[PDB]
């Protein structure tokens, strides 16, 4: 996600606050601010569209097979939403590299809570509070 | 071969609050300024009658200085491999972001809580508007000495033939040196000009801030583009636990090979007498 | 010309500190190098001892003509100054030390309760930073000091502190440079290689026993089984008398000590660091080929003595101008515009070379000049002091004729 | 927080400049996929470097199969008419 | 919340352990130990009953519009309960400025786990482990 200042486009600093940084291996090429999930032993790939696939957000652009820094739960992050969102909305990985609300998704529970609302295609600020895996 | 070991600066905002107001270095984050009641008129009375008492009464303007903060964190690998000193650059950014914060707190109090207004209604927006706004303060029996100004207001003012024509101004200084002309700080009985930046006022669009009541600007019907006021009757209150002013900490994370710099200051801004101030409106 | 500086000086900061060319954090970093001890601290202490450890002498030109009744008793300005600053040898070493570690030495003037002069009192240099004008002159001093769990901060005018700078960016530099921060990379390189060596000596400096159990391509041995073997061959219980008896399918291999030249790494670190701090390599307890004798030696000791002389001159002038003259002006009956000089002794004089010189050319020196070179009090009789032939030679004639 | 690989930090990294210069000096074409790894392309943002082969010295160097005059290795952008 | 020693009543220190302390604007007047939720962009107000409204507990008393510090979902806290609670009870906001159990609430999941039991109107010790937002 990116901010415009005159001619210039600046990448946004993804991680606002947070003590929870961990290193994984990229299972595919990934870009800064994408939601991701476990796809193999310590291997991390882009989250699909609904629940059960979220470990954190990727902090920098990687080729496949590179080491990846994640911001986990307990982090506040600047993330793009594919939907208009408001404070107190629970949000979830959208499957498109953005987040969307739980209310829009097929799921019943989110991974991050919106602290600062945003329009569709725009950067919200959110706190990651949970991870989701395979429950069947 | 060696790189261009240079970084071009971004936009830098105008910083004036610390000169353009009474600065209190408070001993406590919370406090009070005592205010005396207005002057009255002595009662006419008969011979031998009791003198009825109508003494001084008092109230306070309270301050609650709020901590403004800014910070950054970088990995030690990034410090070591940087083209320029990243810690120095972040120290400068943190200091600037606090000073900008002070100027937002100041300007939002100044613009929102002025008790008088001169509505130009388009029309005579130059010297006549400043003179009129001094007249609005003068009707409340205070007198101003300073004005704070938006870029669009400045642009209008320096197009005014009263300032732009050297014979009408008495000097060609405005035509030559624009806002740096000495007359721009010596006009309508005001002895200070405080040029503000457009982004300074709290629109509530910036993250972590909830907006003021007005629109700071001078391009559309209802914008407030200047404030004419008594510099002794608007207070900026600064509080710091470890000194007098902005404090920057340089620190390492105890366990993660991360270094950061964090800045803080507590600030409030309060009118002593809001009647001593008038906005100019488009 | 003009009475005010008209070139600008690259120094007026944008922020609300006066630019803080060094911050209080950097000053604590110098203090942390100094208090950490070890080889780095000892080298910088040898630098202080060379520059200032040999003590001082006060001179005034026309000192005899200053003779004045101070308190019924007569004194010269030199006598008054020597009473005003009794322990100047310690103060010069202390301030000179600080002004090598930190950008400046700094302090107060102090008075008795009666308001007579007490001392020039140094202040802890890592606690203070100067604030300076558009022509680069210090206008205020900002002080941050530790307190329980935090800091107290205050501001003092330049009016009543004094400060001294040995190392400068320019002749106009009134703020100075820390030689520690100027060479922080070489200090880091030294310290990191020290740690790397220490860890490598533990892992690789000593041979280690490797017992291999079982036949190659034979039956496998499990952890349970190796525990019993470990009990038999345990080094914690072994000695020089110990012998081992085994079947063919037990092998006692050795990880050798894996040689690396840590001595060469230390010598390289010490060469880099001593040269960076301007000391000769010999100060680091490291020797060198073709550098111990002849003109190759004489040059490096000349370079050292020149560096010492330059620092001493820089310190002497500022101490007289910023400390002694104000004290004479404000607490003394003498003229502060008198020609005071503070000399600091050469640490590397050979008195035998001085004695050789006196034997060879004393016939061209006054007895006063000989007493000065020899570091002795000048003769009591001004006639014998002023004369060129020896006082012992005048005595034998004055008695004998 | 910003890591050395984080997108807002890349212009501050000495290596990001040095390896983009390296890539310009080393390419024969703008077609990155045939010349560089996905790792190199992502880490050094090579799409945004003006890579085209025009700054590779070997674009301009004579490399003749039979060299009678001992003239291989000569660089045309050093001729007097350049 | 208050503690008695002899004649004297003392304020209870809300935070027992944890470092996940975060800053918001108060959307109303708030009191120490009170549960709060996001009422606007970086703005928090007192939680209503039965879930979907909890970000943390307010650490000190504040007026409306003041900046407020909040203990988040890694902190261990001293908090007042509207009913008797026991170790291993899950609890969440009452709407009354206190906490009650998931067992008495119409909700099905809590935000804190009780570590030390307490009677109605007393101070329990609890570990905050989740946040709850708008899921629809
Ligand atoms: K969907
Ligand atoms: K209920
Ligand atoms: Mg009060
Ligand atoms: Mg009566
Ligand atoms: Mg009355
Ligand atoms: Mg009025
Ligand atoms: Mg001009
Ligand atoms: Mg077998
Ligand atoms: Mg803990
Ligand atoms: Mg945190
Ligand atoms: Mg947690």
């Amino acid at each position: 996600a990116t901010e415009t200042q005159g001619e210039h486009t600046f990448p946004v600093e993804v991680l606002i606050s947070g003590e929870e940084l961990r290193g994984y291996t990229a299972g595919e090429a990934l870009s800064a601010g994408e939601p991701v999930y476990l796809s193999g032993d310590y291997e991390v790939s882009a989250s699909s569209a609904d629940g059960g696939e979220f470990l954190g957000v990727n902090l920098y652009d990687v080729a496949s097979g590179e080491p990846v820094a994640l911001a986990g739960d307990d982090c506040e992050v600047r993330v793009e939403v594919s939907e208009q969102v408001t404070a107190n909305d629970e949000i979830l990985p959208d499957g498109l590299g953005t987040f969307e609300t739980v209310a829009t998704s097929a799921a019943s529970a989110g991974v991050a809570i919106v602290q600062e609302g945003a329009a569709s295609g725009e950067v919200c600020e959110a706190y990651i509070f949970a991870v989701q895996g395979t429950t069947a | 071969e060696q790189l261009l070991e240079v970084v071009m600066e971004g936009r830098e905002l105008r910083k004036v609050a610390r000169e353009a107001s009474n600065v209190i270095n408070a001993n406590t984050r919370v406090g009070d300024v005592p205010i005396a009641s207005d002057e009255e008129f002595a009662r006419p009375t008969g011979q031998g009658a009791e003198i009825r008492d109508d003494g001084e009464t008092y109230t306070t303007v309270a301050w609650n200085a709020t901590k403004l903060t800014e910070g950054s964190r970088v990995t030690d690998e990034m410090r070591d491999q940087a083209m320029v000193d990243l810690i120095e650059r972040n120290i400068q950014r943190v200091g600037a972001s606090l000073e900008n914060g002070i100027n937002r707190v100041f300007l939002t109090e100044l613009v929102d809580n002025a008790q008088n207004n001169h509505d130009t209604a388009g029309s005579n927006q130059g010297y006549q508007a400043l003179n009129s706004a001094v007249g609005e303060v003068d009707k409340d029996d205070f007198r101003p000495d300073t004005y704070v100004t938006h870029p669009d207001y400045r642009t209008q003012l320096f197009n005014d033939t009263n300032l732009a024509y050297a014979n009408r101004a008495g000097t060609n200084e405005v035509l030559r040196n624009r806002e740096d002309a000495p007359i721009v700080g010596d006009i309508a009985g005001l002895d200070m000009h405080a040029a503000m930046s457009s982004a300074t006022y709290d629109d509530g669009t910036d993250i972590g801030w909830s907006g003021g009541s007005e629109t700071w600007g001078f391009s559309s019907d209802g914008d407030k583009g200047a404030v004419v006021y008594d510099r002794d009757n608007i207070h900026t209150i600064l509080y710091a636990p470890n000194g007098q002013d902005v404090e920057i900490k340089d620190y390492e994370d105890p366990i993660r090979d991360i270094t950061g710099v964090n800045g803080r200051l507590h600030v409030d801004c309060q009118y002593s007498q809001g009647r001593s101030s008038a906005t100019v409106q488009y | 010309a003009s009475s005010t500086p008209q070139t600008n000086v690259d120094s007026m900061g944008g922020g609300q500190f006066n630019g803080q060319d060094l911050t209080f954090e950097d000053l604590r970093d110098i203090k942390d190098v100094r208090d950490s001890g070890g080889q780095v601290a000892q080298l910088m202490d040898y630098k202080a001892l060379l520059n200032f450890g040999e003590g001082c002498e006060i001179h005034v030109e026309g000192d005899d003509e200053t003779k004045q009744l101070v308190d019924g008793e007569p004194m010269t300005l030199s006598e008054w100054l020597e009473d005003a600053f009794p322990h100047l040898d310690l103060l010069v070493l202390d301030l000179g030390g600080d002004a090598l570690w930190y950008p400046y030495a700094v302090g107060e003037i102090q008075e008795t309760i009666t308001g007579e002069f007490k001392e020039a009192l140094p202040a802890e240099p890592w606690t203070l930073m100067p604030e300076s004008d558009a022509q680069g002159k210090v206008q205020a001093w900002h002080q941050r000091t530790k307190t329980h769990g935090g800091y107290q901060t205050q501001t003092l005018p330049a009016d009543d502190l004094w400060h001294i700078v040995i190392n400068k960016a320019s002749a106009r530099d009134e703020v100075g440079i820390s030689e520690v921060l100027r060479n922080k990379d070489e200090i880091q390189a030294f310290k990191q290689n020290e740690a790397a060596i220490n860890q490598a000596i533990e892992l690789h400096g000593f041979p280690q026993r490797h017992v291999k159990v079982g036949k190659e391509d034979g039956a496998p041995v499990r952890d349970n089984d190796l525990r019993r073997v470990r009990t038999i061959f345990d080094p914690r219980t072994t000695d020089a008398n110990t012998a081992y008896f085994t079947g063919q399918d037990v092998d006692v291999e050795t990880l050798e000590a894996h040689n690396f030249d840590y001595s060469a790494i230390h010598e390289m670190d010490m060469r880099n660091l001593t040269t960076a701090l301007g000391l000769p390599l010999e100060a680091g307890n490291v020797g060198a080929d073709g550098l111990g004798s002849g003109k190759p030696a004489e040059l490096r000791f000349a370079l050292l003595k020149l560096a010492i002389k330059a620092n001493q001159r820089s310190f002497s002038v500022q101490f007289v101008e910023r400390v002694m003259r104000p004290v004479v002006r404000d607490y003394s009956p003498f003229d502060h515009e008198a020609d005071i000089r503070l000399e600091i002794n050469d640490p590397l004089e050979d008195i035998g070379e001085v004695a050789d010189l006196i034997q060879q050319v004393g016939d061209y020196m006054t007895n006063e000049q000989v007493a000065e070179k020899l570091d002795l009090p000048a003769p009591e009789d001004d006639e014998v002091a002023d004369s060129y032939r020896s006082p012992a030679d005048m005595e034998k004639d004055e008695a004998g004729v | 927080m910003q890591l050395r690989r984080s997108p807002g930090m890349r212009p501050m990294d000495r290596d990001w400049h040095q390896e983009r210069a390296r890539a310009r000096e080393q390419a024969y074409s703008s077609d990155l996929t045939s010349q560089f790894s996905e790792s190199e392309i992502v880490k050094y943002e090579l799409d945004t470097a003006q890579i085209d082969g025009s700054d590779n010295p070997r674009t301009y160097i004579w490399n003749r199969t039979i060299d009678l005059f001992g003239m291989n290795g000569t660089d045309v952008r050093e001729l007097r008419n350049r």
